[PDB]
DNA sequence: CAGTCCCTGTTCGGGCGCCG
DNA sequence: TGGACGGCGCCCGAACAGGGACTG
């Protein structure tokens, strides 16, 4: 019915071979059912051990949804198709998206099922369904169409997309539209009602081209930063000034203007920690001139599209989570704090899960990329529960850190 | 022509590589007898074929006796063909556990007859199977044969067999949604809530179905006969157990002895509660020869005594009742050893198990408890597909204090307190604020990379001081050492200021146990204090007492 | 700056157990 | 006799990775 665009893996690279992880009973049921109707619709078809390649699969429910979504963890395949969707058929990023007073995210992933897939490629979309208690061996499949969550899918369908979109881009000349994987980001400075309406219009407009829309509302101009702040005290103990100098000393790898000499001066003896130190003139001023530098920008930090984003998260207790996105160490393209997310005061893994999704999302809106996360958690702790809280159709890259808090830089 | 039974699975070699040419083994004639015997019997049925020298491949072969049979089993070492054969994706993702079976009114167990041999190989591939058959020593060359089916010893045999087998069973199961079939290799467990008569009908229908594909089901099948032998277990209408475990009696133990032993005991621990391998495994550390004889410590001797005694009393597991909750309770066993029971109705266990793993140079019981809870969750999710509700020997407040305060994301799923001692606690707690009226010790230590000589010392607001010389040390150790001194020489409440990141991170994670003897003594001191406040300053900033004690410990 | 050294933590391979 | 294949579990030790602190 259509011309299948060929695809090759990056040069000198082999397809993904990644073991399937245990699934809960509800997810195996949801998947067994989803895959049945996907077989009988020809979107996927069973296969066998001859195909050496495998990708992990599991299922999720979007925020407030109650309907299951199949989710493939294509991260490993995408790393090996990386060539394709950046260099050849890829998508440009709208620096205006982030300025819009509202942005709605729509799941257009269903559309990709229309197009077929290079037949030589499907060997690489292989995924196994596990059985509870290993009743059955794995029931294997591979994709006959553009799979959801492959980075190749929104690219190959870009031509189709732009055509379906073009009428509405013209009717509404100034509404920004971005496509990142299974999502369509759509934003406007219209008031809430106008905006919501126009989304519905884009929906119908998508329907008569044969697609559904099971939408998330963001507000990038509400998104704030979290500057480094020094405390406000009427009296300072020796402890206070040690803690302060440590922070400023560390801050000095970011803002080179920071000075500790006048504040260091107060610490000269060998003194008890709880002992009160009144502040000298030159220290009051040095502390002031520091407070002001921490108001400034860091000199010479800008986003370089060739480099990866890196996100670090810190657990601050009491629900609070601070983060910083950066490309090069100490040059932070953004810093932030979250509080009272879902699971606050009860579950860290759920909150951390929520934070990784919120952060990834801002990176998609702002730079059109996902960061590689450095996660403050033990690998096993995360690997046991993260899927349970995962509400999103993409999956960022991560690694795990252990970094005790000798200083609290990012949150008082 | 030859003939074709059931849909084949394409195979290939690793591109631009060629087949199995290697000479046969100097086989004792005793085996050679048993070999040509069943060799010849193959060809009638289409299993093997004779091949013109046009086939240039040779690989050795030898049989080993089938366990619990007079019969012999045939194995073709394909190792060299495996190496050059395309990689597969194994479909066997794990093992079924008995504790995962729901209760079934009627149950059948049927083994498949000559399973690998009833499955067609690939056409274009068949040639590569080439091996050559002895006759008797020095008599004649012997004929060369190519398999028409799945050889034992290929690297592709299990995956293709299991895959084909499943493909075959799909329609029957779709025809009988209410029959439970556990398919493992060639072993079939069929169960239903049917009345034993109708059920057996279905069993027969199935045997017929597998027949259409060339799959024999002899009457070496358990029919009316609980207990059924399945996967090393005995299955009874309401209970199951492991088939009895024999533990070696040896008077003098080698290394190999302890391995077999230990692995047997790990197998046993799925049902017999409280098995401990800790002291017996300690015996295997840093030993060269698997053959070497090694003596049992009074520790590993004691352990082994109680493990044998646990085995003395017969135990059994029960089956799974999806209507009721799962409950996992955990007991602390000492020396980083943990046991657990997963059950539904009190005292009737589904399975038991242990978590002994030592993770980290420095750790505590709360972390190891968390580690076991996760081990137990994944296990549950595999077997029952859901997480048990947890019963844990840790106060609810103990836990709230640990996770809220820890710098890492940590969680335990829905759980409740059980008052069975020993309870898990935190043995000490650092103050969040410097202690008024407590002596403040500034500590440092340094050491010379070349001499490996060093000093550890402290200075205080009250004038107190010390410097201690140390030998064959490191910078890190001297920093730990300085803190230890401050703990030793100080009262029940103390403020300690270090510039060491390393030392501070260790202690802040509130370890109760360490590989390091020095950390243990520090721990030991921390527990005796009423209040300890630890603070960090950067080195070399000319800070306070930190500058002074930095001088002292360089000199 | 680059290059060591401590130290700690992962990963992988090999030995045994168990299943076919 | 000495000896093949896949899956899973435990335990060990050697090899590899990366981070801070010191040293030319
Ligand atoms: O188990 C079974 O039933 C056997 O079936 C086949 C399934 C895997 C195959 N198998 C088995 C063993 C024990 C073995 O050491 N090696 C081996 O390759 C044989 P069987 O027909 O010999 O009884
Ligand atoms: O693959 C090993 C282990 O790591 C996981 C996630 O922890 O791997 C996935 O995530 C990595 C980090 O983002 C990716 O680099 C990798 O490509 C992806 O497979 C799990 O799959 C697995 O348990
Ligand atoms: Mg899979
Ligand atoms: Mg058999
Ligand atoms: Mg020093």
């Amino acid at each position: 019915p259509i011309e299948t665009v060929p695809v090759k893996l990056k040069p000198g690279m082999d397809g993904p071979k990644v073991k399937q992880w245990p699934l809960t009973e509800e997810k195996i049921k949801a998947l067994v059912e989803i895959c049945t109707e996907m077989e009988k619709e020809g979107k996927i078809s069973k296969i066998g051990p001859e195909n050496p390649y495998n990708t992990p699969v599991f299922a999720i429910k979007k925020k407030d949804s109650t309907k299951w979504r199949k989710l493939v963890d294509f991260r490993e395949l995408n790393k090996r198709t990386q060539d394709f969707w950046e260099v050849q058929l890829g998508i440009p990023h709208p620096a205006g998206l982030k300025k819009k007073k509202s942005v709605t995210v729509l799941d257009v992933g269903d559309a990709y099922f229309s197009v077929p897939l290079d037949e030589d490629f499907r060997k690489y979309t292989a995924f196994t369904i596990p059985s509870i208690n290993n009743e059955t061996p794995g029931i294997r499949y591979q994709y006959n169409v553009l799979p959801q969550g492959w980075k190749g899918s929104p690219a190959i369908f870009q031509s189709s997309m732009t055509k379906i979109l073009e009428p509405f881009k013209k009717q509404n000349p100034d509404i920004v539209i971005y496509q990142y994987m299974d999502d369509l980001y759509v934003g406007s400075d219209l008031e809430i009602g106008q905006h919501r309406t126009k989304i519905e219009e884009l929906r119908q407009h998508l329907l008569r081209w044969g697609l559904t829309t099971p939408g998330y509302e963001l507000h990038p101009d509400k998104w704030t930063v979290q500057p480094i702040v020094l405390p406000e005290k009427d009296s300072w103990t020796v402890n206070d000034i040690q803690k302060l100098v440590g922070k400023l000393n560390w801050a000095s790898q970011i803002y080179p203007g920071i000075k500790v000499r006048q504040l260091s001066k107060l610490l000269r003896g060998t003194k008890a920690l709880t002992e009160v130190i009144p502040l000298t003139e030159e220290a009051e001023l040095e502390l002031a001139e520091n407070r002001e530098i921490l108001k400034e920008p860091v000199h010479g930090v800008y986003y370089d599209p060739s480099k990866d984003l890196i996100a670090e998260i810190q657990k601050q207790g009491q629900g609070q989570w601070t983060y910083q996105i950066y490309q090069e160490p100490f040059k932070n393209l953004k810093t932030g704090k979250y509080a009272r997310m879902r699971g606050a005061h009860t579950n860290d893994v759920k909150q951390l899960t929520e934070a990784v999704q919120k952060i990834t999302t801002e990176s998609i809106v702002i730079w059109g990329k996902t960061p590689k996360f450095k996660l403050p958690i033990q690998k096993e702790t995360w690997e046991t529960w993260w899927t349970e809280y995962w509400q999103a159709t993409w999956i960022p890259e991560w690694e795990f850190v252990n970094t005790p808090p000798l200083v609290k830089l990012w949150y008082q | 022509v030859p003939i074709s039974p059931i849909e084949t699975v394409p195979v290939k070699l690793k591109p631009g590589m060629d087949g199995p040419k290697v000479k046969q083994w100097p086989l004792t004639e005793e085996k050679i007898k048993a070999l040509v015997e069943i060799c010849t019997e193959m060809e009638k049925e289409g299993k093997i074929s004779k091949i013109g020298p046009e086939n240039p491949y040779n690989t050795p072969v030898f049989a080993i006796k089938k366990k619990d049979s007079t019969k012999w089993r045939k194995l073709v070492d394909f190792r060299e063909l495996n190496k050059r054969t395309q990689d597969f994706w194994e479909v066997q993702l794990g093992i079924p556990h008995p504790a995962g079976l729901k209760k079934k009114k009627s149950v059948t167990v049927l083994d498949v007859g000559d399973a690998y041999f009833s499955v067609p190989l690939d056409e274009d591939f068949r040639k590569y199977t080439a091996f050559t058959i002895p006759s008797i020593n020095n008599e004649t060359p012997g004929i060369r044969y190519q398999y028409n089916v799945l050889p034992q010893g290929w690297k592709g045999s299990p995956a293709i067999f299991q895959s084909s087998m499943t493909k075959i069973l799909e329609p029957f199961k779709k025809q009988n949604p209410d029959i439970v079939i556990y398919q493992y290799m060639d072993d079939l467990y069929v169960g239903s809530d049917l009345e034993i008569g109708q059920h057996r009908t279905k069993i027969e229908e199935l045997r017929q179905h597998l027949l259409r594909w060339g799959l024999t089901t002899p009457d070496k099948k358990h029919q009316k006969e609980p207990p059924f032998l399945w996967m090393g277990y005995e299955l009874h209408p309401d209970k199951w157990t492991v088939q009895p475990i024999v533990l070696p009696e040896k008077d003098s133990w080698t290394v190999n002895d302890i391995c077999k032993l230990v692995g047997k005991l790990n197998w046993a621990s799925q049902i017999y509660p409280g098995i401990k391998v800790r002291q017996l495994s300690k015996l295997l550390r840093g030993t060269k020869a698997l053959t070497e004889v090694i003596p049992l410590t009074e520790e590993a001797e004691l352990e082994l005594a109680e493990n044998r005694e646990i085995l003395k009393e017969p135990v059994h597991g029960v089956y799974y009742d999806p209507s009721k909750d799962l409950i996992a309770e955990i007991q602390k066993q000492g020396q980083g050893q943990w046991t657990y029971q997963i059950y539904q109705e009190p005292f009737k266990n589904l399975k038991t198990g242990k978590y002994a793993r030592m993770r980290g140079a420095h750790t505590n019981d709360v972390k190891q408890l968390t580690e076991a809870v996760q081990k137990i969750t994944t296990e549950s999710i595999v077997i029952w597909g859901k997480t048990p509700k947890f019963k844990l020997p840790i106060q609810k407040e103990t836990w709230e204090t640990w996770w809220t305060e820890y710098w890492q994301a940590t969680w335990i799923p829905e759980w409740e307190f059980v008052n069975t001692p020993p309870l898990v606690k935190l043995w000490y707690q650092l103050e969040k604020e410097p202690i008024v009226g407590a002596e403040t010790f500034y500590v440092d230590g340094a050491a010379n990379r070349e001499t490996k000589l060093g000093k550890a010392g402290y200075v205080t607001n009250k004038g107190r001081q010390k410097v201690v010389p140390l030998t064959n040390t490191t910078n890190q150790k001297t920093e730990l050492q300085a803190i230890y001194l401050a703990l030793q020489d100080s009262g029940l409440e103390v403020n300690i200021v270090t510039n060491s990141q390393y030392a501070l991170g260790i202690i802040q994670a509130q370890p109760d146990k360490s590989e390091s003897e020095l950390v243990n003594q520090i721990i030991e001191q921390l527990i005796k204090k009423e209040k300890v406040y630890l603070a960090w300053v950067p080195a070399h900033k000319g800070i306070g007492g930190n500058e002074q004690v930095d001088k002292l410990v360089s000199a």
